[PDB]
């Protein structure tokens, strides 16, 4: 307790007032930790910090459903280049309307 | 946790405990949780499930217990002490069942 | 120092300051620095 | 065609976003 | 933004396709 | 068909917008 | 652009499929 | 450009995910 109140982590002080167990994870995967806690209903996960992010149980549920940092950093570049991909897709959508229309007329007969 | 074991919990259906870890007043309800979760009380009957509901926002800790009298006992620990909850639990859920 | 206070489910509408100043510094760039940005992110990741 | 790419290259991200939305609304 | 839509609106079809070609060349 | 692609290629963007707008109303 | 709508409405299905192939090829 | 990539490399998984969803909504 005193170590934690003098720590940068002091917001966890209300958590340790009762009995407790500290779950330590190096190179974490949270969904895997939640998997086992799911098996036992009376064994609650309360607070925590995942990579400097202080969370309640719901924050752990949120971090769990999340893909890996590799996949997220992978979709980041597509979400950022979406503006250029969309300027080109919309500038090239003008010639594809003609194709879709004429093929829509060849579809009728 | 012992006085619950001596009392033969098998008359109970389902026990849930809804509490909010980051509140200052929740120590009592927690003590109750670890008193009902113990191996003695847990193994007195296997027909009873013990569920821990953990939320940050709910702001009001609560204990709900159903049993086969068709009875529903809900004690909201706010200002209630641990052994007051467990005494209330004992005389309420044993004398009726 | 101290860390975050962990807002949660019933009410959290609040997004970080960092993401916002990042999308602001992103939005203030001309498209040559946007293509430069895109290349420098494509290479590292 | 060159002055259009050079004038598109001088716009901030917000403005090419609004530009893409106008290009979607019009065409 | 509006000057650009006006200037692209006056280009013939081969020139808007040269525009898309040059934009896919530069930005890709 | 060739004179048609030449006459479509000589159209400025507003006239192809009105051409496709009048072809969409079928 | 009206004589072109008449020219396209007077074309058969094979001439419009060929029109499509050549208009996808040109651009 | 560099401060942005450093502040992107500094973010946890949750915050890069919020960033990705706000960049999916805005753009």
């Amino acid at each position: 307790k005193p170590f934690l109140e003098e720590s940068k982590y002091q917001n966890l002080l209300p958590l340790f007032v009762g009995h407790n167990l500290l779950l330590v994870s190096e190179e974490p995967k949270v969904k895997e930790m939640v998997r086992i806690l799911k098996g036992i209903p009376f064994l609650p996960l309360l607070g925590g910090c995942i990579d400097d992010t202080i969370l309640s149980r719901q924050g752990f549920i949120n971090y769990s459903k999340l893909p890996s940092l590799a996949l997220v950093q992978g979709e980041l570049v597509g979400g950022l280049t979406f503006l250029t991909a969309q300027t080109y897709s919309m500038l090239q959508h003008q010639p594809r309307q003609l194709t879709a229309l004429l093929d829509q007329y060849v579809k009728q007969q | 946790a012992a006085a619950l074991a001596r009392l033969g919990l098998r008359a109970v259906k389902q026990v849930r405990v809804q509490f909010c870890p980051f509140e200052k007043n929740v120590e009592s309800t927690r003590t109750f949780l670890q008193a009902v979760s113990s191996e003695k009380v847990r193994c007195t009957n296997l027909n009873c499930s013990v569920i821990a509901d953990v939320r940050h926002d709910g702001s009001e800790p609560c204990v709900d217990v159903l049993f086969g009298d068709g009875h529903r006992l809900i004690m909201r620990g706010a200002h209630l002490t641990a052994q007051e909850m467990l005494t209330a639990f004992a005389s309420h859920i044993q004398a009726r069942g | 120092e101290a860390l975050a206070g962990a807002p949660l489910d019933n009410a959290p509408k609040e997004y970080p300051p960092k993401i916002q100043q990042l999308v602001q510094d992103i939005a203030s760039l001309t498209l040559l620095e946007i293509s430069d940005l895109n290349e420098l992110l494509k290479k590292t990741l």
